[PDB]
């Protein structure tokens, strides 16, 4: 009903800051849920895999 | 004895400007006729207050 309309988005992300770079979306249809964040993953810290 | 004189004004718009004015909040046809009325009414003052 007016030129130049808009549309919003509702990305849901974990992490302390929901705007910091590298944040992973929670309910991503492709990406799986990080099924340790709510549990054991919160207590300890699993090292990240890389090469070598 | 005096002979009457003429005062003329003309602004015009474009349909695109008129279309958004209703969307933007105003009432385009009524507003424009009020634009001419105010200036012409004001333009009379400059012909009277500057004639005295």
């Amino acid at each position: 009903n007016s030129p130049t309309g808009q549309v919003f988005a509702l990305r849901a992300v974990y992490g302390k800051d929901p705007v910091a770079a590298g944040a992973k979306e929670a309910f991503h249809p492709m990406y799986g849920p990080d099924a340790m964040f709510s549990g054991q993953g919160a207590a300890k810290k699993f090292p990240a895999l890389a090469a070598s | 004895q005096t002979a009457v004189k003429s005062r003329k004004l003309k602004t015009g718009i474009t349909v695109e400007l008129a279309q958004d004015l209703e969307a933007n909040g105003f009432d385009a046809p009524n507003f424009l006729e009020d634009l001419l009325a105010t200036e012409m009414a004001d333009e009379i003052n400059k012909d009277i207050l500057q004639s005295l």
